[PDB]
DNA sequence: GCATCCGTGAGTCGAGG
DNA sequence: TATAATGGGAGCTGTCACGGATGC
RNA sequence: UCGA
């Protein structure tokens, strides 16, 4: 980018690469149900490991896994996003066998269903906000006060 | 740009919350025939017709202009929804 | 594919303010048509909705009052302009439409860089946000004058270029 | 006006007939003017010779064929939407081998489309053009193995679908392998099958060290040709029983059979030249005296071993070299499809010979023409290389006819097309134009034939050269292939010549494409002209040498897009090709012989020749072309005018006095104006509209059908339910709009009524019916109206009825009506303009005359172009054009400046001085001195170093004029433009892309069947597609509600869209959206895949999105 | 019949079926028209007494969907068929007067 | 003198200090006067404007 | 005051190369093989090319065009991949509270491997501007507090301190180190670069990151 | 691979 | 209720039969004259539904 | 462990027919 | 409702990177 | 096939 004269902030590339490092491979199950060589999210294995550590069990031995954007995209938890990306047959078959549940965490799933995306004005942070004028606010406050 | 947009962004912790507040308020004004406005008759947004100045039909314009006056309260869980609805239907019949 | 949309050939907008675009009358009429029917009923131009629509159906049955009615309709509202390919979010921007005679969409010079639009015959699509919510979104967030700087480099996207620079430097 | 012409180069030969690549090909393929006995083995005659005789009556043989006359002329075919074609009869004879009985008959095979005089076709009323196709010439090639350096691959390639490619490669284990239909097998086996003995292979191939030892296998020589043959048949055909006759049949069909395997005549020649041998037939081998006989394989293997060893005289092959790439013209493609259809008919013939009575059979009973007809009709209708003709202007048709495509049937697939095929090969010189080619994904695949280029009988492109002997340049012209051209040193056409002798001791020449400086003693050949390096379109660009190749490409392309103008005029500056183009395009009417013109009329020109015979030439008037541009001829002569042979009679469309006129000559100033010319936008004077410059006629065709239905017949009638006289005013008695009426959007072109569908009136309908006391009519209004943003004056009405003479429609159709609506288009904001140099832009502003920058004498300019457009585009040709056009504006003359032999700078300077004398001296005679503003500008220019200080005002003004710059006054102020501005005459065309055609908008409209989403397209009154990327845009903006609005209310949510519309017309805010229909479609389509898709709540309990409609 | 998947311009771009409008499902304009029609019909039937309005609604079948005879409406309200046919007549005629005066229902007649 | 970079920096600094509304007004101003002056300035392109230096 | 010179200098139009082609020599050209012709075009467009020269040019022109044509598809595909991998990432909260961070180097090893040298200003800016400090930084008598969003002036200051040898690297909150699930926090992301202020929670930065990377893609040569 | 060939084989068995 | 999740799994033949409103017996679409759905065909109204609203 | 075949992908809108 | 008839026939293939199964 |  610098070579071609394009000014671009590192943070974006960092976002992508962050999605590339999302996965890990098990080097030993310990006390878990996981299998040696099994691949899963770093998050879920950290959760499983803190749950096993809090339980006094042996944590899972894992190794960092670096994958490219295509594989990382196809490897996500949401089957709607994956199936809509590409290799639809594979994604669909594997997901259907596993009886997978898409939790609609991302944008693409909600876009498929035509729901309100969990971003911007649809973010659960800002979407429940209310607006009331002082006249109405006091009119309700009096009803609250009389009871 | 929208007049006083910097101040509006200044009011909120997330720009999207500003958008939500403005839209909801505009819906309130639309539903109630503007009867609930916090704007004095001089502060009323005006459209220029062939005849002359009339009330600005745009509820969003009204919403932002109201919001600028600080006469509105925004936030999360200020009141049960149905309560707000019915109290506003009482005060301002539509 | 969506409703309340249209497209046409773009043309330079030099008179337009940063927040504005020239929108042809015919396009505007068709796009806003239900609002125009309602407004036509509010005023004395038609007894009801259906008579109004039947009135608009033929071109020679269109009279002058309907245009002022249309002008009353669009007031304060914005439309979305989009040029393909849309590479980043600035390939879509919001503008207050200003009705113009002629069939071409007028586009502000300063947003030409973000759209990567020039005058060699590029075309743009128009979309109409309906709900108060959609319009509030487009007006606060998506307004051309509300995004000055690149989401990518943080540097100004809308800046003087071509003749502007030429004149100022001169 | 007088036409001055420049340049020192005298063209020896003229440009060959420009459409000949089509005409001569198709003629050669037909031979309808040739008596059947004198016809050659090329063409459909060849196909007949290949297909017949048909055996196993028993024998059905071919004698001859003939083509009758077309049942309809061309104009009538265009009228009735028929195909212009001639009936094909074939004389055949059935022969019983035993009986000896011979039954001969002439059978009708259906119709073959006939190419018109101009080189195009008419298919179903539509003019079409069959584009030539470039491909790899058949032959034997040798290319380096990418994986194994030092090792090479042999490839034997026949004509497309003439049988398999074959690969000879030397394996890592040393054995020599052959690949056929993706099967690797040792070549030694097949060699044995050919009857080769270890002795012969040892003596022939032994010379090369250790290579022949990889060819040595004892187990192969241990079996006779039969055993080896059956072995090979077992190798290439797993599971199929290895019968002797079946093996012989398969191998024969694969290798020796001419009816299956055919190298080109070209392929044969190339094989002979490369391998240094001679081929009896066109196959790889033969069947002679019961055994197979080698032709190709052994010399090929020899060459492969020689190349691999490093034996000198054996080189690889460049497959992009124009000697190895040939051209399949219309004749060859049509011939191929003819061969296919014929073979189908042959299969049908044997199938017919098996069945039926063996005694009584006639050629009529055996032959079913249907498959052949199907093949031909399919080729002319649905083929890739059969394209809707571009008629926009004559140059469009001409160029379209000269196109070369690397795609199509038998051609490359886009995925297989890399840089190589798209590149400009060194051998393209004089053959394929380096400039003209599409921008975008099609680049390099579609090309144009060079101006002087010729395609020989083999299919290779040849370019003319001049023989040079002992430093003397002859008038002898030699057309060479690329392979031939590579043999000589060839000097450039601009090489200085005194008389016929080369005048310089250092000349610029080419050896195998490489530029080299040589002596006149070393010059074998010399270019005919620079014109031969470029296409026709590229050769229409003056000062091409001053333009960068990309913008040159753009202008070259944009010339075909020029819309014919009513006032259209030839360029002030031409290349001198503007005449030949109009002539070869058959756009303009010409005089056949010498004589006197008897009659001149708008519709007609009658000429008496020297023979005394009266010839009446009709004139095409206001005919609608494919793209809808008006095509009409106007008479250029007058009563009693004496005319010679080849003299102009009528000017075709886009023509002025026999010269090609693609646009207007306008007076331009180059300078920014108030941001209105910003980024390629253009500013025009209203004076252009006033005098009707850039105005064009456009005809649009509307059609309708009244047909028989099961609810009762539709009918065209003036009786339309619920319509006043206001609506029916311009309709005639029969319900068809009158000729000459003015139609606007919503108006009725053709009245039509159709019986309503079976209708259960909803209670509202019944109650309203009763209220207004009116019976609901049987029919309803289907009438064809004017589409939004269309209309004009009706110039024609055609009506065809069932049961009327000469009229038979498709089954069920009662009547067909066509309304033709003309419209006259003035230039307007949003319309596209361009010059020949690649400068293009849409008009953004039209200023009233008083606002235009003007000359001191008060003359306002026409167009204002932004100078910022020049420097990065690097096309300077438009500047020189403009200057010389200023000169031509004042002297009142036009010029001819050929590309690479163009009007140089000093000459333009001279003409500019001569112009200045007129532009100024006139003023000084009128009794006017220099203006104050002129003085200010002159001070500004003195500071600019533009003029020499100390000179008089007039001297400096002239100094500016010689630089092509003048003083300009702002129309709004009266104050001068601070600097001198470049002003002159430029040739600008109005292109076909016009905002009137391109503007569209929709509120709501028709929807797709399955998805319930808006239809696409302007013609369908459909919505704009909001794609994945626009969804990304909205997401990135974080506007959730606008996006959700797009995904539901605006497209596929039926409940949501209905509710939304009702809410808006009622004046209420739009309702919360529901589940979009296409998601339900997704769910169902997944259920059809036996996959259970359940939408669940947070409690994991199913939620019905079908609302119980889908649950029992 | 012909395949909806038939290509028109070559292959990938579009299908023959992509140009075919759906004539079954009512356009939003149509549904809105029926909505305004039902609403305006109720607006016209509110200017009549509830009995004659109900008689008209039964006779035209705006209630249960089907149109009753004179004997069934006569047995529903408890009068003679002549009486109910005449109530239907006076209701229809009062609707004629209301319509001629206001001119609200004319447009829907197409 | 004011060229692309300095104008861009002006726009950025104006954004930071005075906010986007005022920045929009500034941009429109610059557009106006820029076009205005570029029109009357006398900028053009002649063939002699491309100068072959002797040193060549 | 020459038009070409002015247009080039101001940045209105043109670069030295195109100007050279108009005035000085057109220059060397490529053979189709990528190999360069030993004989350059000595002509400008002002003078005009010989037909042979023009022909030599068309190789390069065509190669360029075909190359761009083939490139835009790859750019598009890349962009789509990026969008699909980044789409679920939105700013979900104010702080994930992670104590982790990344250290942006202000210095890079020289190619001679002789010493370390200061990075180019553009690059430092590209890794610094609009980012929250994960630790206290005291340089040039100025305190930059933990949690501070670095403005452009902050970055220029840090560069100045780097030149004076006070700081060789800057600790910074980054999306790499953010512990927010299904997204990033506000502090790790820093500025919303369009508004030059801290990013508003709920902004979907995944699509912005992908679009930001994708758009220039056809410009890369 | 090819059902026709396979069936012709299975037919050639009897 | 609101849809918070989408599950995909295999359909047992019993489930497939539970979905069905009937078995299509004949490979027939519509009648060559009446142009109406054939009985026990792919378009049969007896299975998939009425062609006209409430009829 | 390392050649090889198989399946999978390969830019967006818009126009014409 | 009856001579006897018994294994098909198309078929040009100028791209590339990858992942996963397979073959020595 | 064409336009960006
Ligand atoms: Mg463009
Ligand atoms: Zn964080």
């Amino acid at each position: 980018y610098r070579a071609q004269g394009v000014k671009l902030h590192d943070k974006h590339i960092e976002i992508v690469v962050r999605q590339m490092m999302k996965y890990v491979e098990v080097t030993d199950p310990g006390d878990s149900r996981l299998l040696e060589g099994q691949v899963l999210e770093k998050w879920d294995v950290e959760a499983l490991n803190e749950r096993l550590i809090a339980e006094g069990k042996t944590p899972v031995a894992w190794k960092p896994l670096l994958m490219g954007v295509t594989k990382s995209a196809l490897s996500t938890k949401s089957w709607l996003s994956a199936a809509s990306f590409q290799n639809t047959t594979h994604v669909l078959t594997e997901a259907a066998i596993a009886g997978k549940k898409d939790e609609l965490i991302g944008l693409k799933e909600n876009v498929i269903l035509g729901r309100l995306i969990p971003a911007g004005t649809g973010s659960d942070f800002v979407r429940f906000t209310q607006v009331v004028d002082q006249k109405t606010l006091k009119a309700i406050e009096e009803a609250r006060k009389e009871a | 740009a929208e007049p006083g947009i910097d101040k509006l962004f200044g009011m909120v912790d997330s720009k999207y919350r500003l958008t939500v507040v403005v839209a909801k308020r505009a819906q309130q004004l639309l539903r109630h025939g503007f009867k609930n406005t916090v704007l004095e008759p001089e502060e009323r947004p005006k459209m220029q017709t062939l005849e002359g100045l009339f009330d600005d039909p745009n509820a969003v314009t009204w919403a932002m202009k109201e919001l600028l006056t600080g006469r509105l309260v925004f936030g999360e869980n200020l009141v049960p929804e149905d309560r707000l609805q019915k109290e506003m239907e009482r005060l301002y019949p539509v | 594919r969506v409703d309340y949309s249209g497209r046409s050939v773009i043309v330079v907008g030099p008179q337009l303010k940063l927040h504005q675009c020239g929108l042809p009358k015919r396009m505007a009429l068709e796009l806003f048509k239900p609002f125009l029917l309602k407004k036509m009923e509010e005023k004395g131009i038609a007894p009801n909705v259906k008579a109004a629509r039947r009135m608009l159906e033929r071109q020679r049955d269109i009279k002058d009052e309907v245009w002022d009615a249309l002008e009353e309709v669009i007031h304060g509202k914005v439309v979305l302009l989009n040029r393909a390919p849309t590479l980043h979010r600035l390939g879509i921007q919001a503008f207050q439409p200003v009705l113009v005679e002629g069939q071409s969409i007028q586009l502000h010079p300063l947003v030409c860089e973000a759209f990567n639009a020039d005058f060699d015959g590029d075309q743009m699509a128009v979309h109409v946000p309906l709900s108060s919510f959609a319009q509030a979104e487009a007006r606060i967030q998506m307004l051309s004058a509300h995004n000055l700087l690149s989401p990518a480099s943080g540097e100004p996207l809308a800046k003087p270029s071509r003749d502007i620079i030429l004149g100022l430097y001169y | 006006m007088e036409i001055k012409r420049f340049g020192r180069i005298r063209e020896v030969i003229p440009l060959p007939p420009l459409t000949e690549i089509q005409v001569e090909s198709y003629r050669r393929a037909l031979q309808a003017d040739v008596p059947p006995e004198k016809r050659e083995n090329v063409g459909i005659q060849a196909a007949f010779r290949e297909t017949f005789p048909i055996e196993e009556g028993l024998v059905l043989d071919f004698l001859e064929y003939r083509l009758g006359e077309p049942p309809f002329p061309q104009d009538e075919c265009r009228e009735k939407d028929l195909t212009y074609q001639a009936p094909l009869y074939a004389r055949l004879q059935l022969i019983h081998k035993d009986t000896g009985l011979i039954k001969e008959d002439e059978v009708f095979l259906g119709h073959i489309p006939l190419m018109t005089e101009d080189g195009s076709f008419i298919i179903n009323g539509a003019d079409r053009v069959i584009v030539s196709q470039i491909h790899r010439s058949p032959g034997v090639y040798f290319t380096p193995d990418p994986a194994r350096p030092g090792r090479y691959i042999a490839s034997i390639i026949p004509l497309p679908k003439r049988g398999p490619w074959i690969d000879l490669e030397v394996e890592p284990n040393g054995v020599v392998s052959m690949k056929v239909n993706k099967r690797k097998f040792p070549l030694v086996l097949l060699l044995r099958v050919l009857g080769y003995d270890q002795e012969t292979l040892a003596r022939e191939l032994g010379a090369y060290g250790e290579l022949v030892q990889g060819l040595m296998d004892e187990s192969v020589f241990a079996m006779r040709p039969e055993e080896a043959l059956i072995r090979l048949f077992t190798l290439l055909r797993p599971g199929d029983p290895p019968k002797r006759d079946k093996a012989v049949a398969y191998v024969y069909g694969l290798i020796a059979d001419p009816r299956r395997y055919d190298l080109g005549e070209a392929g044969r020649y190339k094989a002979e030249e490369k391998l240094g041998i001679r081929l009896s037939g066109r196959t790889l081998a033969r069947f002679e005296d019961g055994e197979f006989k080698d032709e190709v394989f052994l010399p090929t293997l020899r060459y492969l071993f020689a190349l691999t060893a490093g034996v000198p005289g054996h080189e690889v092959d460049d497959i992009d070299h124009l000697g190895n790439r040939r051209i399949r013209t219309v004749g060859e493609l049509m011939t191929d499809q003819f061969r296919v259809g014929l073979a189908r008919l042959a299969r049908g013939v044997r199938e017919r010979m098996l069945m039926g009575s063996e005694d009584s059979l006639t050629p009529a009973k055996l032959v079913n023409s249907r498959p052949l007809e199907a093949a031909i009709r399919e080729f002319f209708s649905r083929s890739q290389l059969s394209q809707f003709k571009d008629e926009t202007n004559p140059l469009s048709s001409l160029r379209h006819k000269r196109r070369i495509s690397a795609l199509g049937p038998g051609g490359l697939t886009r995925e297989r097309a890399g840089f190589d095929v798209r590149d400009v090969h060194r051998t393209h010189y004089g053959r394929i134009c380096p400039v003209e080619t599409p921008e975008g994904a099609n680049i390099g695949l579609i090309t144009s034939l060079a101006a002087y280029a010729r395609v020989d009988e083999l299919g290779f492109i040849r370019t003319p050269y001049r023989r040079v002997v002992g430093g003397v340049v002859t008038d002898e012209v030699v057309y060479m292939t690329a392979t031939e051209e590579d043999r000589y040193t060839i000097a450039q056409a601009n090489t200085p010549l005194e008389g016929n002798r080369i005048a310089a001791e250092r000349v610029v020449a080419r050896r195998k494409g490489e530029p080299v400086i040589v002596s006149p003693e070393e010059v074998e050949f010399m270019d005919v002209s620079p014109k031969q390096v470029f296409s026709v379109n590229t050769n229409l660009i003056p000062f091409l040498e001053h333009d960068d190749a990309n913008r040159a490409l753009m202008g070259s392309n944009m010339q075909t897009q020029a819309v014919p103008l009513i006032r259209a005029q030839a360029p002030v500056v031409m290349t001198g090709l503007e005449e030949r183009v109009v002539r070869d395009s058959l756009a303009a009417l010409y005089a056949e012989e010498d004589g006197e013109v008897a009659k001149v009329d708008g519709n007609r020109i009658v000429v008496r020749y020297e023979d005394g015979r009266l010839v009446e030439y009709p004139l095409r008037r206001f005919y609608r072309s494919n793209q809808g541009t008006a095509l009409d001829q106007r008479p250029r002569v007058v009563v009693g005018q004496r005319v010679r042979k080849g003299d102009l009679l009528a000017d075709g469309p886009a023509s002025e006095n026999g010269f090609l006129a693609l646009g207007q000559n306008v007076l331009v100033a180059i300078m920014p104006f108030d941001g209105y010319n910003f980024e390629d936008a253009i500013v025009i004077s209203e004076e252009l509209l006033k005098r009707d410059f850039y105005t064009s006629i456009h005809i649009e065709r509307y059609e309708i059908e009244a047909r028989d239905t099961k609810l009762g017949p539709e009918r065209i009638t003036r009786d339309i339910p619920h319509l006043s006289e206001a609506a029916l005013r311009d309709l005639d008695e029969e319900g068809v709009v009158r000729i000459g009426a003015e139609v606007k959007p919503g108006d009725i072109l053709v009245g039509r009524t159709s019986f309503k569908g079976e209708s259960e009136p909803t209670p509202e309908e019944r109650l309203l019916r009763s209220i207004f006391g009116e019976k609901a009519r049987d029919v309803k209004d289907t009438s064809l109206r004017v589409p939004p943003g269309e209309g004009g004056i009706v110039v024609r009405t055609v009506r065809l009825r069932r049961g009327d003479p000469g009229v038979e429609l498709k089954p069920g159709v009662r009547e067909v009506v066509r309304v033709y609506v003309a419209q006259k288009r003035k230039l307007q904001v949003g319309d596209k303009l361009a010059n020949r140099h690649g400068n293009k832009g849409v008009v953004a502003k039209i200023l009233p005359v008083e606002d235009m920058p003007h000359l001191p004498d008060g003359t306002p300019v026409d167009v204002i172009l932004n100078p910022l457009g020049v420097p990065s585009r690097m096309n300077l040709g438009q500047i020189l054009e403009t200057h010389l056009g200023l000169a031509g504006y004042f002297l009142g003359q036009r010029y001819i400046s050929p590309i690479f032999d163009g009007a140089k700078e000093p000459e333009i300077k001279e003409l500019l001085a001569q112009a200045f004398e007129v532009y100024f001296g006139k003023r000084k005679g009128e009794g006017f001195g220099v203006d104050k503003r002129e003085v200010e500008v002159l001070r500004r220019a003195e500071k600019l170093g533009l003029v020499t200080p100390g000179k008089t005002p007039e001297e400096q003004l002239k100094e500016l004029f010689l630089q092509g710059k003048v003083v300009l006054y702002d129309g709004r102020t009266g104050e001068p433009i601070e600097g001198p501005i470049v002003v002159g005459q430029m040739f600008i065309m109005k292109l076909y892309h016009m905002v009137e055609d391109k503007m569209h908008a929709r509120s709501t409209g028709p929807y797709s069947l399955i998805t319930q989403q808006p239809l696409g397209g302007k013609a369908q009154f459909g919505g704009q597609r909001f794609g994945e990327m626009e969804v990304w845009a909205l997401e990135a903006y974080g506007a959730a509600h606008t996006l959700q609005e797009m995904l539901t209310l605006k497209s596929d949510d039926i409940e949501g869209r209905n509710a939304a519309y009702e809410a808006i017309i009622k004046g209420e805010d739009v309702p919360e959206p529901s589940v979009p229909e296409s998601f339900r479609v997704l769910v169902k389509e997944l259920q059809a895949l036996a996959l259970d898709v359940q939408t669940l709540d947070e409690k994991d309990n199913p939620v019905d999105i079908f609302e119980g409609l889908a649950s029992k | 019949p012909v395949s909806l998947e038939t290509p028109i311009g070559d292959e990938k771009d579009s299908f023959y079926g992509d140009f075919i409008p759906d004539e079954h499902l009512p356009s939003p304009v149509d549904a809105a028209t029926q909505s305004l029609l039902s609403e305006e019909l109720e607006k016209a039937l509110s200017k009549l007494s509830e009995r004659e309005a109900m008689v008209l609604k039964l006779r035209k079948g705006l209630i249960d969907g089907r149109e009753h005879t004179l004997e069934e409406v006569g047995a529903f309200f408890g009068v003679t068929r002549e009486r109910i046919r005449q109530i239907e007549n006076k209701a229809l005629r009062k609707l004629k007067y209301h319509e001629s005066r206001t001119r609200k229902l004319r447009d829907f007649l197409d | 003198p004011q060229e692309k970079n300095s104008l861009k920096d002006l726009v950025y600094q104006a954004f930071l200090r005075l906010g986007m509304e005022k920045t929009a007004r500034l941009l429109d101003a610059l557009k106006y006067y820029g076009f205005t002056f570029s029109t009357t300035s006398g900028i053009t392109i002649g063939i002699d404007d491309a100068v072959i230096p002797e040193e060549k | 005051f020459n038009p070409l010179y002015v247009m080039a200098q101001s940045g209105a139009r043109g670069n030295p190369q195109q100007i050279r082609q108009l005035c000085g020599l057109r220059g060397l050209m490529q053979k189709p093989s990528g190999e360069t012709f030993e004989v350059p075009v000595r002509s400008s467009f002002r003078e005009g090319l010989t037909v042979l020269e023009y022909f030599i040019s068309s190789h390069g022109a065509r190669k360029g065009g075909a190359d761009t044509a083939l490139r835009t598809a790859d750019s598009g595909y890349l962009t789509r991949k990026l969008v699909d991998v980044t789409h679920e990432i939105v700013v979900r909260e104010a702080d994930c509270g992670t104590t982790n961070y990344i250290s942006v180097p202000l210095f890079q090893p020289d190619e001679v491997t002789r010493s370390l040298r200061l990075r180019k200003r553009a690059d430092i800016e590209a890794g610094l501007y609009g980012r929250v400090l994960a630790r206290e930084v005291e340089v040039l008598g100025v305190r930059l507090e933990e949690g501070r969003y670095l403005s452009m002036d902050d970055v220029h200051l840090l560069i100045k301190a780097a030149e004076a040898g006070e700081i060789q690297e800057v600790p910074v909150r980054s999306p790499l180190t953010c512990q927010t699930r299904y997204g990033v926090c506000q502090k790790c992301y820093g500025y919303d670069l369009s508004m030059a202020r801290p990013v508003s929670i709920g902004e979907a930065v995944g699509i912005v990151a992908a679009q930001s990377i994708g758009e220039p893609g056809t410009q890369l040569t | 691979s090819d059902p026709v060939r396979q069936y012709l084989h299975e037919i050639g068995q009897v | 209720k609101e849809v918070r999740k989408v599950r995909i799994a295999l359909a047992s033949p019993e489930k497939i039969r539970s979905w069905s409103y009937g078995e299509v017996e004949k490979p027939e679409t519509i009648n060559y004259r009446t142009l109406k759905p054939e009985r026990d065909g792919l378009f049969d109204e007896r299975i998939f539904g009425p062609i006209k609203d409430y009829e």
